[PDB]
C-alpha cells in the first residue's frame, strides 16, 4: 500500500538520504568509540554503555568483536544491527577462506559489508542499518590497518578516528596529539586514556581496551583485563 | 494375498487372509488387510503393504473433513471415488489393488473394486496374488439374492480355497459385515476355517 | 499480498519510535523477576480463570526456561521459535544448546521484525534462565533484539522500583532456596497466593516450574 | 489515549503501545447482538446460545452458531458471522490434520492455541484486519475431563470454569463468578438478557463423559430443560 | 468528499460507486464516434478517424480479429491492441483445438472475465476502451458492446464515442428496419447515424470514414479511403 | 478517513468497504428467489436502458451447475465472475468426489471465496449479492443467499435489490411451502410488478428461470409461453 | 593426447606444453598453444575435453584479472590455484562438470616458485615437477632420475629437453614442437621453442 | 520483494528522482578531465584530514587496463558502479578478445544508470563519472555520464561542487596552446581545479596504464 | 500520493500526459516523405563548445533500409532503438525478408503502456521520447510518428520537439505530393534554420535519408556543408 509506506530509499530534493542521515543521528547517541594505529599494532577502545550494577558480564567482551584471526571490530549504534552485521562479516571472511585458503584482506572484508549497507539505501524499502563500525586488522598486504564504516555503505582508512558520542570533540584531540608514523602501543594507549577522559560524562568498569599484535608471525587480539586498565593511573600523573 | 466382497439386502460382507510376505518369508502372519475408512465404509488391501496403507491414511483424512463439511455420512461411492483418484493419479507410482465395500443410507450394501491402474467398478469382487485360483468357484457358487449368513460362507469357503492354494496367502480369515445396524468383525482360525480334501 | 516496506524506521532524532512503543507495552505488562543464585536461576511473573491451562513460566529444553512481560500471543510466538531453534541446534551438534546461543538466536529473530516488511516489532522482553558448564545464567532480550546478562532483574509494571529493591536485597553468596524467597517479596511489593503467581527454578537437575504445592509453601514464610 | 501516524489503520504501536486495530476487532464483535454462555462441570461442557430468526423468510436450521469441529469438539461462535464461519473451517481443518500426522484426536486447549496463533499473525502483520469473531470450544479430554476453552482476536486464549462472549459478557461474567450445568447456562442468559426463552430462541450444544461426541439438543429437549427451570 | 475514493480501482465510495471505473468510461467518450448495427444477414461497423493534421494519416479504427469476427474500438489506443491481441489469440486456441470458429458470445464473455480482474486489485487500473463487436456464425449476425467496467451488452445496434448519443437517438428511430434491410440499406443506416455526430459545416468524405462488414456469405472485411467510395455515393445531404 | 480499506476496522468495529459494496447492491433492481413444494422460482426485475438492446441482454441468471441456478443483484462484472467461481467449484467437486455438489456446500465455498475479499487493502469486496437455487429428490428444493460480507443463509424465501424490503412484505403473505413452481412463477411476476417503481424507472424486462421435480432437476429458463402468461397476470392484478 | 610438464627451481619455474590440435587421425594446427596468463608472474596450462578446456581457463583469467581491477594487487599462486580448484570441485557434481587437466606455474614474492598439479577430479597438489598427458608416463621417471631441488635454470632446460627427447622415441604419438615458458621475479619469459 | 514505482514523471516532464540525483552530484567534491593531443588528464578535489589513510579513499579508479574513470556524488554508489563496470570491461575480453573501448564502457554504464532511473523499487545512481582512456588506433578519449544515462564525449569536462564555473574557465583557457605538451595539460587541470579549492591528479598516457603522480610532484604545480 | 496507472475524471493517464509535455523538452527533429524517399533532418542543440558534436546521436540507422529520428529524454530512447534493431533481425532470421517500416513502428509502440508497479523490476513509468521512423519497404517510402503513448500513425511530413507547432504550420505550405527529395532536404533545413536557438551550420545539426536506390546515408559534414550554401 502506497498510503503506509515511508519510502525509505528515495532521494529529498536536495539530493540527501533522510534514512541514512536519522540513523547517523542515532549513531552519535552511542557509546564513543574509538581506534589507533600504531606502528606495532592497532586498539579499540569502548565505553562500556551497560554501566549497571547487577549485570552479569558473561562474555570476554561487549562491544569488541574478533572476526576472523586477523581481525576485530567494534560499533557504535543500533545493538540488534550491529549483531546482524558482525555475523554477517565472519561469513564473509570464512567465504574467503574457503575460496582462497588465504585470510580476507582488510579492505576487502569492509567492502564487503559496506554493499550491504548500500544496498538497503537503494532498494527493497527497507529503513538502513543504524550502525558505524571499526575495524582493526592486519593483513600481508598492507599490514596493520584501521577502517570506519558508516550507514550508507561508505568507508574510509584512517590513522585515527572516533565514532559515537562526542566524536567531533574526540577527533579534535586526535589532530593535535597523533604523531603521524611514531606511535607506539604505549603511547597510543596513553592517547586513548587521554581522548576517552575528555570525550566521556573515567573507570575501569566504563571501559573496553582491545588490541590487536604480531607475535611470531601470528596475530595477538587480547581484551586487557581490568588491572591492565594501571593505564588509567598512569594518566592522571601526567 | 486374497481379499473379497459380497453385498447383500442390506449391506456388504468383507474378507481377507492375514499373511504378509517378503519373498517366501512371512513377515506378518496376522496382518489386517481390512482397514476402516469410516463408520460403515471399509477397504480391502492388495499389493504394496506401503502404497495401500499411506493411500488408504490419506482417503480416511479426506472423506472424514468432506463428511464434517457436509454433517452427513459420508456416500460409499465417494470413498471410491476419492480411491480412485489418488490409485489413477498416481499408477506409475503406486502398487494398490483395492475393494472398497461398505453402506450408506442412500445407496445401502456396494461393493467397488479398484484394480491397478485405478479403474473403478461397482460389483462382489475378489482381489490379490490369491484370487487367480477361486474365479472358477465364485462364478458357479455365487446366487443373487443371498443372505448376509450366505455370504458370510460363501466368503470363508473362496478364501479358504485360494488360502490352500496361493504360497502369498494364508494365515486367519478375516470376516466383516457392514449394515446400517453397524460393523461385525471375527476371525477364523484353525478348525474354524474350512476344510476340504486333497 | 504482503507489504516490503519497513513500518519501522528512524525519526529525526535517531529514534526507532516503534521499539520505543513496544518498550511501553513492555512496561504495561505484568510485573515478572529474574534472580541468578550461586546455585541456580529462579523467574517469578504476576497473573473463573482456569490458572493451570495456560502457563507464563515455559520450558524451552531440559536446562532452559523463559518467561516475560508484555503482549502474550506475541510471547507464544518465540517460544515456538525458541523451542524450534533448541532443536535445530540439538540436531546437527548433538548437544543441549548453551543459553547464551539460544538468547542470540531469538534475539536475532526480534530484530528481524524491526526492519522487516509489513511487520510490527514483538510487544515483549524475554527472561531466559539456564544451566551450562556448570553454571547459572540469566538473560534479558528486548523488542528490538539487543540481549543483557542480569544478576538480576525486574520488567512490566514498577520495574524501576524492583529493580532498586533487588540492589539493596540481592548478594552473589546467596542460595537457590533464598533467591525464591526475595523474589516474591520482589513482587509483593507492587502486588498474593499459588493461584495468581507462577514461579521456575533451574538447577542442576534442569528447569522446572514450582508445583502450586511448592509455592504455596514459601508464602508460608 | 494517544495516536500517531497510521496507529489506527493498521497493527503498529501506539505511544502508549497500544494495538487500536485489535482493540477495534471487539467492539466489531458486539455489532453482532448475541450473546452466548459456556459452562463445564465434572460430567460435561455446555454451550448455550442466542437464536434471533427476525426474518420469518430464512430457513432457520439454517440459522446457527454452533459448530461441529470434529465428532468430539463443537464450538460456539460470537461477532461477524463470515469471519466466523472462516474460522470454523480453520479450526476443522487444523483438527483433520493433526489425526492425520498424529494419529489421535487433537485436544480442545491445542485446537484452542492454534487458531490463537493464527489470529496473533494477523495483530502483528499489517496488510490484513484481524477477524471480528470469538470461538469457544468445548469437548472432552481423556485425563482432565470436560473442556471449556476461549480465544479472541488479540490471540489471547484460555480454559474456563465457565465464560461468556458478545454484547452480555461482562454481566454474563459477573453472574457466573457469584454462582462457582445445562440449567446454570440457560439461567445466566436469561438473567442478563431478562428474556425468558421460547424452546426456538437459543441453542444447546454438549459434550458429556459418558457420550463425548458433541450433540445439538433438538427443540423438544431444549424445552424439557426450561419446563423443567419453571 | 470524492479526493480519497477515486485514485484507487479497490476503493469503494460511500454510494456504492467506483470512481476510477467511470473514469475509465470517460476515456471512450474522448474517442471519436463508432456505429454498430445489424440486420438478419450481415453486422457492418462504421467509424470516423481523427487526423491531428492535414500530413497524418487517419488513424484506424476497425480491426479484423478473425474471419467472422472484427472490432471498432473507442478509448486508449494502445488498451484496444492490447484487447484486439487478445480476441484473435481465443480465436486461433478455438480453430486449433475444435477446428472450428469461436462463437462470438463465448468471445465477448471472455473479454469480460479477462476485463473485470483488474477492476477488483490494487495498483491495476481498468482497460480505458471500449469496442463494437461485428460477428457471424450458427447464431447469425452479433453486435456487442464491451464497456471498461468490463460490463457486456448484445445489441441490435450500438453508438460509442463523442457526441455518439445523437446516433443511438438516429439509431433507436431507425432499427425497426434494420431486420429487413439489404447491405447497402444497412450501410447507409450506419452512415447517417454516424453523420449525426458531426458538427453542421462537418460531412462524411473517403478520408474520415471506415467501414467493416461481416455476414452470410462474406468474410470480415475493412473498407477505408477509395473503398468506401461507393457507399457513400447515393446518399442524401 | 477509517473507510479506504477492508482491512481497516473503524472505532466502532465496522468494515465500511463491505457496507460500500453492499450499497452498489442497494442500488441494484431487484432479484426474488422463492421456494416452493416441488422447486425453486427465481425473478428479475431487469431495467431496459436502451432500446437498442437486444432482449436478452444483459441475463441476471444463470446455471452454474446443471441442477443450480443463480440470480444476482449489483455490478454485474463482479457477478459474472461469482457465477465462474461457483461454476468451477461446482466442476472440481464433481472431479473429486463423483457427485453433484450439494447446494449447502457450493453456497458455503462460494460465500467463504467472497469472504477472503474483505480483509484485505490488496483487493475489494464484490459488489453483488447473489441467490443459488437447486432441487433434487434426495435433497428436496433449496435456496441459499450470499452477501458481499460473505454471509449464507437458506430461505424460503429472499429478495435482493433497491426493493427488498417491499418485496419480502409480499413474499411474506404467500404459503409457498403448499405451493407448486407453476402457481409461484405467477406470484413471482406479479410481485416484481407491484415493487416496480414505474414512475423513476420506465421499461423492464422480466426475467424467469426455475428447477424443481417438473424440469427434473435441471435449472432452465421458465418456457416463454409460461412467462407470457406470469405477464398477463401479474399487469391485471396490479389493475 | 596434450602433454604439459613443469619444474620447479629455486627461484623460478619452467613450463612447457606440446604444440598439436589433434582431430581423429589428423593434425589441425601444430602452433597451438595450451597455456593461459592469468597474471603477470602466473600461468595456468589446460588439457582435457574439446571446450571444457578453454571454457574454464579463460572463466579463471577473467576472474583473477577481475580480482587485480577491484583490489589493486594480485592473487597469490596459492591463492589462485585454490580458487581454480574450488570453482571446479565445485562443478563436479552440478550438470555442468569440466574434464580439465591443470598445471600452475607461478611466482610469488614472499613464498618464491610454486608449481601446481591438478586433475579434473579437482584434487590439488604442489609438485617440485609434475607432467600431464599420456607423455607423462615415459617422462616422470627421467624426472625423478635427475631432479635435484637446487637445479639451475641452465640444467632444467636441458632436462625438459631429456624428457621431450623420451616423447620423439619411444612414446607413439607424433609431437615435434613444445612451447616453453619460465617464470622468475622478472615475471613471465617466453624461451624458444624446442622443435624435432 | 518491493516494487514502488520510485523514479515518476511530474506535470512539467520532469522526472524528480532523477533531478535529486543531480542535486547530488553537486554536494560532490569537484572532478576535471581535459583530453589532451596525447594524454588525458583527471584532478579531483579531496575534502581530507591529517589522520586519514589516502590510499583507502581516492576518487580516480581504474576499470580496465586502458580505462579509468573520475567520480562526483554518493561514494557507496560509486563503488558500485564501478565495480560492475570492471565485471563488464572483462565479460568484453571474454567474449570479443579485444579490451573494451572508452565508448563502449562508456554506453554500459550509461545504460546501467538509465535502468536505475525506470525499475520499480529503486532510486537512481547519484553520481556523474568522467571515462578517459585511449582506442586501438590511439586516439584520447573523455566522456562524462550522469544519473539518467545520458552520456557525452568532451575536450575538457567538469562535475562536482561548483562544475558550471569550472566548465566556464575551461571554455575559455581550452586552446591548442594550453594541451600543446602534457606539462600544461596536466596544469591547466590544476588551474581548473584552483579556482573552487589537497588535490589529487592522474596521468594516463598512449598504452602506459594509469599512473598517479606523487604530492611532492603535484605540489611543484602549485 | 497516486499509483502510476490512474485515470484523470477526464479519461487520461497522468504519467502519459506528462510524458507527452516531455517532448517539448526536446530538439526539433523533421521528417519528410516523398516518392523519391524520405529525409530526416534533426537539431543537435550544442549546450557547450567543449563537448563533440559527433557524440550527439539523435538520427540512428535501425536497419540498412529503416532510420531513426529522436526527440524527448535521449537516454530513454537507447532502449527502444535496440528493440527495433533487435526485432528486424529477428523478423529476417524467421522469414528472410526486410520488416516494413510500419511492422517496425508497431512492435515498438507494443512496449509503451507496459509500466506499472505489479515484476520485478519491470518498467515503472512510460518513456518520455518521441520517434519518427523513416525507411523504403514494397509500399515505397514511408515516414511514421510514435509517441509515449504507443499511438503511431503515418505522415507525409512531420516536426516533434520543442518547436513542432510552428515547424507543422511551415511544412503543411511547403509540402506536395509531386515534392522531390532535394527540396524536402532544402525545405526542412530552413525550417530548422528558422526555429533553432542556435545559428544552423554544419556541426550543430543532423540529416539522414533513406532512398529506394540505396541504404540509409548519414550526411557527412562535407556533404552538409554543400546543402547549407544557397
Ligand atoms: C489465560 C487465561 C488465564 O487465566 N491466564 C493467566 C492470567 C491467561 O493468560
Ligand atoms: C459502458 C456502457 C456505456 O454507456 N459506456 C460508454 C459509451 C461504456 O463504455
Ligand atoms: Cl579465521
Ligand atoms: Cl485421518
Ligand atoms: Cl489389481
Ligand atoms: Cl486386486
Ligand atoms: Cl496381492
Ligand atoms: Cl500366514
Ligand atoms: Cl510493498
Ligand atoms: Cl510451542
Ligand atoms: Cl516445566
Ligand atoms: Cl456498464
Ligand atoms: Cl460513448
Ligand atoms: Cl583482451
Ligand atoms: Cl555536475
Ligand atoms: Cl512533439
Ligand atoms: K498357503
Ligand atoms: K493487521
Ligand atoms: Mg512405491
Ligand atoms: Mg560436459
Amino acid at each position: 500500500s502506497r498510503r503506509y509506506d515511508s519510502r525509505t530509499t528515495i532521494f529529498s530534493p536536495e539530493g540527501r538520504l533522510y534514512q541514512v542521515e536519522y540513523a547517523m543521528e542515532a549513531i552519535g547517541h552511542a557509546g564513543t568509540c574509538l581506534g589507533i594505529l600504531a606502528n606495532d599494532g592497532v586498539l579499540l577502545a569502548a565505553e562500556r554503555r551497560n554501566i549497571h550494577k547487577l549485570l552479569d558480564e558473561v562474555f570476554f567482551s561487549e562491544k569488541i568483536y574478533k572476526l576472523n584471526e586477523d581481525m576485530a571490530c567494534s560499533v557504535a549504534g543500533i545493538t540488534s544491527d550491529a549483531n546482524v552485521l558482525t555475523n554477517e562479516l565472519r561469513l564473509i571472511a570464512q567465504r574467503y577462506l574457503l575460496q582462497y585458503q588465504e585470510p580476507i584482506p582488510c579492505e576487502q572484508l569492509v567492502t564487503a559489508l559496506c554493499d550491504i549497507k548500500q544496498a538497503y539505501t537503494q532498494f527493497g524499502g527497507k529503513r538502513p542499518f543504524g550502525v558505524s563500525l571499526l575495524y582493526i586488522g592486519w593483513d600481508k598486504h598492507y599490514g596493520f590497518q584501521l577502517y570506519q564504516s558508516d550507514p550508507s555503505g561508505n568507508y574510509g582508512g584512517w590513522k585515527a578516528t572516533c565514532i559515537g558520542n562526542n566524536s567531533a570533540a574526540a577527533v579534535s584531540m586526535l589532530k593535535q596529539d597523533y604523531k603521524e608514523g611514531e606511535m607506539t602501543l604505549k603511547s597510543a594507549l596513553a592517547l586513548a586514556i587521554k581522548v576517552l577522559n575528555k570525550t566521556m560524562d573515567l573507570s575501569a568498569e566504563k571501559v573496553e581496551i582491545a588490541t590487536l599484535t604480531r607475535e611470531n608471525g601470528k596475530t595477538v587480539i587480547r581484551v586487557l583485563k581490568q588491572k591492565e586498565v594501571q593505564l588509567i593511573k598512569k594518566h592522571e600523573e601526567e | 494375498t486374497t481379499i473379497m466382497a459380497v453385498q447383500f439386502d442390506g449391506g456388504v460382507v468383507l474378507g481377507a487372509d492375514s499373511r504378509t510376505t517378503t519373498g517366501s518369508y512371512i513377515a506378518n502372519r496376522v496382518t489386517d488387510k481390512l482397514t476402516p475408512i469410516h463408520d460403515r465404509i471399509f477397504c480391502c488391501r492388495s499389493g504394496s503393504a506401503a502404497d495401500t496403507q499411506a493411500v488408504a491414511d490419506a482417503v480416511t483424512y479426506q472423506l472424514g473433513f468432506h463428511s464434517i463439511e457436509l454433517n452427513e455420512p459420508p456416500l460409499v461411492h465417494t470413498a471410491a471415488s476419492l480411491f480412485k483418484e489418488m490409485c489413477y493419479r498416481y499408477r506409475e507410482d503406486l502398487m494398490a489393488g483395492i475393494i472398497i465395500a461398505g453402506w450408506d443410507p442412500q445407496e445401502g450394501g456396494q461393493v467397488y473394486s479398484v484394480p491397478m491402474g485405478g479403474m473403478m467398478v461397482r460389483q462382489f469382487a475378489i482381489g490379490g496374488s490369491g484370487s487367480s485360483y477361486i474365479y472358477g468357484y465364485v462364478d458357479a457358487t455365487y446366487r443373487e439374492g443371498m443372505t448376509k449368513e450366505e455370504c458370510l460362507q460363501f466368503t470363508a469357503n473362496a478364501l479358504a480355497l485360494a488360502m490352500e492354494r496361493d504360497g502369498s496367502s494364508g494365515g486367519v480369515i478375516r470376516l466383516a459385515a457392514i449394515a446400517e445396524s453397524g460393523v461385525e468383525r471375527q476371525v477364523l482360525l484353525g478348525d474354524q476355517i474350512p476344510k476340504f480334501a486333497v | 499480498r504482503g507489504y516490503s516496506f519497513s513500518l519501522t524506521t528512524f525519526s529525526p532524532s535517531g529514534k526507532l519510535v516503534q521499539i520505543e512503543y513496544a518498550l511501553a507495552a513492555v512496561a504495561g505488562g505484568a510485573p515478572s523477576v529474574g534472580i541468578k543464585a550461586a546455585n541456580g536461576v529462579v523467574l517469578a511473573t504476576e497473573k473463573l480463570y482456569d490458572e493451570r491451562s495456560v502457563h507464563k513460566v515455559e520450558p524451552i529444553t531440559k536446562h532452559i526456561g523463559l518467561v516475560y512481560s508484555g503482549m502474550g500471543p506475541d510471547y507464544r510466538v518465540l517460544v515456538h521459535r525458541a523451542r524450534k531453534l533448541a532443536q535445530q541446534y540439538y540436531l546437527v551438534y548433538q548437544e543441549p544448546i548453551p543459553t547464551a546461543q539460544l538468547v542470540q538466536r531469538v534475539a536475532s529473530v526480534m530484530q528481524e521484525y524491526t526492519q522487516s516488511g509489513g511487520v510490527r516489532p514483538f510487544g515483549v522482553s524475554l527472561l531466559i534462565c539456564g544451566w551450562n558448564e556448570g553454571r547459572p545464567y540469566l538473560f534479558q532480550s528486548d523488542p528490538s533484539g539487543a540481549y543483557f546478562a542480569w544478576k538480576a532483574t525486574a520488567m512490566g509494571k514498577n520495574y524501576v522500583n524492583g529493580k532498586t529493591f533487588l540492589e539493596k536485597r540481592y548478594n552473589e553468596d546467596l542460595e537457590l532456596e533464598d533467591a525464591i524467597h526475595t523474589a516474591i517479596l520482589t513482587l509483593k511489593e507492587s502486588f498474593m497466593t499459588e493461584d495468581n503467581i507462577e514461579v521456575g527454578i533451574c538447577n542442576e537437575a534442569g528447569f522446572r516450574r514450582l508445583t502450586p504445592t511448592e509455592v504455596k509453601d514459601y508464602l508460608a514464610a | 489515549g494517544s495516536s500517531a501516524g497510521f496507529d489506527r489503520h493498521i497493527t503498529i504501536f501506539s505511544p502508549e503501545g497500544r494495538l487500536y486495530q485489535v482493540e477495534y476487532a471487539f467492539k466489531a464483535i458486539n455489532q453482532g447482538g448475541l450473546t452466548s454462555v459456556a459452562v463445564r462441570g465434572k460430567d460435561c461442557a455446555v454451550i448455550v446460545t442466542q437464536k434471533k430468526v427476525p426474518d420469518k423468510l430464512l430457513d432457520s436450521s439454517t440459522v446457527t452458531h454452533l459448530f461441529k469441529i470434529t465428532e468430539n469438539i463443537g464450538c460456539v461462535m460470537t461477532g461477524m458471522t463470515a469471519d466466523s464461519r472462516s474460522q470454523v473451517q480453520r479450526a476443522r481443518y487444523e483438527a483433520a490434520n493433526w489425526k492425520y500426522k498424529y494419529g489421535y484426536e487433537i485436544p480442545v486447549d491445542m485446537l484452542c492455541k492454534r487458531i490463537a496463533d493464527i489470529s496473533q499473525v494477523y495483530t502483528q502483520n499489517a496488510e490484513m484486519r484481524p477477524l471480528g469473531c470469538c470461538m469457544i470450544l468445548i469437548g472432552i479430554d481423556e485425563e482432565q475431563g470436560p473442556q471449556v476453552y476461549k480465544c479472541d482476536p488479540a490471540g489471547y486464549y484460555c480454559g474456563f470454569k465457565a465464560t461468556a462472549a458478545g454484547v452480555k459478557q461482562t454481566e454474563s461474567t459477573s453472574f457466573l463468578e457469584k454462582k462457582v450445568t445445562v440449567e446454570t447456562a440457560i439461567t445466566c442468559l436469561s438473567t442478563v438478557l431478562s428474556i425468558d426463552f421460547k424452546p426456538s430462541e437459543i441453542e444447546v450444544g454438549v459434550v458429556t463423559v459418558e457420550n463425548p461426541k458433541f450433540r445439538i439438543l433438538t427443540e423438544a429437549e431444549i424445552d424439557a430443560h426450561l419446563v423443567a427451570l419453571a | 468528499f470524492r479526493n480519497q475514493y477515486d485514485n484507487d480501482v479497490t476503493v469503494w465510495s460511500p454510494q456504492g460507486r467506483i470512481h476510477q471505473i467511470e473514469y475509465a468510461m470517460e476515456a471512450v467518450k474522448q474517442g471519436s464516434a463508432t456505429v454498430g448495427l445489424k440486420s438478419k444477414t450481415h453486422a457492418v461497423l462504421v467509424a470516423l478517424k481523427r487526423a491531428q493534421s492535414e500530413l497524418a494519416a487517419h488513424q484506424k479504427k476497425i480491426l479484423h480479429v478473425d474471419n467472422h469476427i472484427g472490432i471498432s474500438i473507442a478509448g486508449l489506443t494502445a488498451d484496444a491492441r492490447l484487447l484486439c491481441n487478445f480476441m484473435r489469440q481465443e480465436c486461433l486456441d478455438s480453430r486449433f483445438v475444435f477446428d472450428r470458429p469461436l462463437p462470438v458470445s463465448r468471445l465477448v464473455s471472455l473479454i469480460g472475465s479477462k476485463t473485470q480482474i483488474p477492476t477488483q486489485r490494487y495498483g491495476r487500473r481498468p482497460y480505458g476502451v471500449g469496442l463494437l463487436i461485428a460477428g457471424y456464425d450458427d447464431m447469425g449476425p452479433h453486435i456487442f458492446q464491451t464497456c471498461p467496467s468490463a460490463n457486456y451488452f448484445d445489441c441490435r445496434a450500438m453508438s460509442i464515442g463523442a457526441r455518439s448519443q445523437s446516433a443511438r437517438t438516429y439509431l433507436e428511430r431507425h432499427m425497426s428496419e434494420f431486420m429487413e434491410c439489404n447491405l447497402n440499406e444497412l450501410v447507409k443506416h450506419g452512415l447517417r447515424a454516424l453523420r449525426e455526430t458531426l458538427p453542421a459545416e462537418q460531412d462524411l468524405t473517403t478520408k474520415n470514414v471506415s467501414i467493416g462488414i461481416v455476414g452470410k456469405d462474406l468474410e470480415f472485411t475493412i473498407y477505408d479511403d477509395d473503398d468506401v467510395s461507393p457507399f457513400l455515393e447515393g446518399l442524401e445531404e | 478517513g477509517y473507510d479506504l480499506s477492508a482491512s481497516t476496522f473503524s472505532p466502532d468495529g465496522r468494515v465500511f468497504q463491505v457496507e460500500y459494496a453492499m450499497k452498489a447492491v442497494e442500488n441494484s433492481s431487484t432479484a426474488i428467489g422463492i421456494r416452493c413444494k416441488d422447486g425453486v422460482v427465481f425473478g428479475v426485475e431487469k431495467l431496459v436502458l436502451s432500446k437498442l438492446y437486444e432482449e436478452g441482454s444483459n441475463k441476471r441468471l444463470f446455471n452454474v451447475d446443471r441442477h443450480v441456478g443463480m440470480a444476482v443483484a449489483g455490478l454485474l462484472a463482479d457477478a459474472r465472475s461469482l457465477a465462474d467461481i461457483a461454476r468451477e467449484e461446482a466442476s472440481n467437486f464433481r472431479s473429486n468426489f463423483g457427485y453433484n455438489i450439494p447446494l449447502k456446500h457450493l453456497a458455503d465455498r462460494v460465500a467463504m471465496y467472497v469472504h477472503a475479499y474483505t480483509l484485505y487493502s490488496a483487493v475489494r469486496p464484490f459488489g453483488c449479492s447473489f441467490m443459488l437455487g437447486s432441487y433434487s429428490v434426495n435433497d428436496g428444493a433449496q435456496l441459499y443467499m450470499i452477501d458481499p460480507s460473505g454471509v449464507s443463509y437458506g430461505y424460503w424465501g429472499c429478495a435482493i435489490g433497491k426493493a427488498r424490503q417491499a418485496a419480502k412484505t409480499e413474499i411474506e403473505k404467500l404459503q409457498m411451502k403448499e405451493m407448486t413452481c407453476r402457481d409461484i412463477v405467477k406470484e413471482v411476476a406479479k410481485i416484481i410488478y407491484i415493487v416496480h417503481d414505474e414512475v423513476k424507472d420506465k421499461a423492464f424486462e422480466l426475467e424467469l428461470s426455475w428447477v424443481g421435480e417438473l424440469t427434473n432437476g435441471r435449472h432452465e429458463i421458465v418456457p416463454k409461453d409460461i412467462r407470457e402468461e406470469a405477464e398477463k397476470y401479474a399487469k391485471e392484478s396490479l389493475k | 593426447m596434450e602433454y604439459l610438464i613443469g619444474i620447479q627451481g629455486p627461484d623460478y619455474v619452467l613450463v612447457a606444453s606440446d604444440r598439436v590440435a589433434a582431430s581423429n587421425i589428423v593434425q589441425m594446427k601444430d602452433d597451438h598453444d595450451k597455456m593461459f596468463k592469468m597474471s603477470e608472474k602466473i600461468l595456468l596450462l589446460c588439457v582435457g575435453e574439446a571446450g571444457d578446456t578453454v571454457q574454464f581457463a579463460e572463466y579463471i583469467q577473467k576472474n583473477v584479472q577481475l580480482y587485480k581491477m577491484r583490489n589493486g594487487y594480485e592473487l597469490s599462486p596459492t591463492a589462485a590455484a585454490n580458487f581454480t580448484r574450488r570453482n571446479l570441485a565445485d562443478c563436479l557434481r552440478s550438470r555442468t562438470p569440466y574434464h580439465v587437466n591443470l598445471l600452475l606455474a607461478g611466482y610469488d614474492e614472499h613464498e618464491g616458485p610454486a608449481l601446481y598439479y591438478m586433475d579434473y577430479l579437482a584434487a590439488l597438489a604442489k609438485a617440485p615437477f609434475a607432467a600431464h598427458g599420456y607423455g607423462a608416463f615415459l617422462t616422470l621417471s627421467i624426472l625423478d632420475r635427475y631432479y635435484t631441488p637446487t637445479i639451475s635454470r641452465e640444467r632444467a632446460v636441458e632436462l625438459l629437453r631429456k624428457c621431450l627427447e623420451e616423447l620423439q622415441k619411444r612414446f607413439i604419438l607424433n609431437l615435434p614442437t613444445f612451447s616453453v615458458r619460465i617464470i622468475d621475479k622478472n615475471g613471465i619469459h617466453d624461451l624458444d621453442n624446442i622443435s624435432f | 520483494s518491493y516494487d514502488r514505482a520510485i523514479t515518476v514523471f511530474s506535470p512539467d516532464g520532469h522526472l524528480f528522482q532523477v533531478e535529486y540525483a543531480q542535486e547530488a552530484v553537486k554536494k560532490g567534491s569537484t572532478a576535471v578531465g581535459v583530453r589532451g593531443r596525447d594524454i588525458v588528464v583527471l584532478g579531483v578535489e579531496k575534502k581530507v584530514a591529517k589522520l586519514q589513510d589516502e590510499r583507502t579513499v581516492r576518487k580516480i579508479c581504474a576499470l580496465d587496463d586502458n580505462v579509468c574513470m573520475a567520480f562526483a556524488g554518493l561514494t557507496a554508489d560509486a563503488r558500485i558502479v564501478i565495480n560492475r563496470a570492471r565485471v563488464e570491461c572483462q565479460s568484453h575480453r571474454l567474449t570479443v578478445e579485444d579490451p573494451v573501448t572508452v565508448e563502449y564502457i562508456t554506453r554500459y554504464i550509461a545504460s546501467l544508470k538509465q535502468r536505475y532511473t525506470q525499475s520499480n523499487g529503486r532510486r537512481p545512481f547519484g553520481i556523474s563519472a568522467l571515462i578517459v582512456g585511449f582506442d586501438f588506433d590511439g586516439t584520447p578519449r573523455l566522456y562524462q555520464t550522469d544519473p539518467s544515462g545520458t552520456y557525452h564525449a568532451w575536450k575538457a569536462n567538469a562535475i562536482g561542487r561548483g562544475a558550471k564555473s569550472v566548465r566556464e574557465f575551461l571554455e575559455k583557457n581550452y586552446t591548442d596552446e594550453a594541451i600543446e605538451t602534457d606539462d600544461l595539460t596536466i596544469k591547466l587541470v590544476i588551474k581548473a581545479l584552483l579556482e573552487v579549492v589537497n588535490i589529487e591528479l592522474a596521468v594516463m598516457r598512449r598504452d602506459q596504464s594509469l599512473k598517479i603522480l606523487n604530492p611532492e610532484e603535484i605540489e611543484k604545480y602549485v | 500520493d497516486r499509483g502510476v496507472n490512474t485515470f484523470s475524471p477526464e479519461g487520461r493517464l497522468f504519467q502519459v500526459e506528462y510524458a507527452i509535455e516531455a517532448i517539448k523538452l526536446g530538439s526539433t527533429a523533421i521528417g519528410i516523405q516523398t516518392s523519391e524517399g524520405v529525409c530526416l533532418a534533426v537539431e543537435k542543440r550544442i549546450t557547450s563548445p567543449l563537448m563533440e558534436p559527433s557524440s550527439i546521436e539523435k538520427i540512428v540507422e535501425i536497419d540498412a533500409h529503416i532510420g531513426c529520428a529522436m526527440s524527448g529524454l535521449i537516454a530513454d530512447a537507447k532502449t527502444l532503438i535496440d528493440k527495433a534493431r533487435v526485432e528486424t533481425q529477428n523478423h529476417w532470421f524467421t522469414y528472410n525478408e526486410t520488416m516494413t517500416v510500419e511492422s517496425v513502428t508497431q512492435a515498438v509502440s507494443n512496449l509503451a503502456l507496459q509500466f506499472g508497479e505489479e515484476d520485478p523490476g519491470a518498467m515503472s513509468r512510460p518513456f518520455g521520447v518521441a520517434l519518427l521512423f523513416g525507411g523504403v519497404d514494397e509500399k515505397g517510402p514511408q515516414l511514421f510518428h510514435m509517441d509515449p503513448s504507443g499511438t503511431f500513425v503515418q505522415c507525409d511530413a512531420r516536426a516533434i520537439g520543442s518547436a513542432s507547432e510552428g515547424a507543422q504550420s511551415s511544412l503543411q505550405e511547403v509540402y506536395h505530393k509531386s515534392m522531390t527529395l532535394k527540396e524536402a532536404i532544402k525545405s526542412s533545413l530552413i525550417i530548422l534554420k528558422q526555429v533553432m536557438e542556435e545559428k544552423l551550420n554544419a556541426t550543430n545539426i543532423e540529416l539522414a535519408t533513406v532512398q529506394p536506390g540505396q541504404n540509409f546515408h548519414m550526411f557527412t559534414k562535407e556533404e552538409l556543408e554543400e546543402v547549407i550554401k544557397d
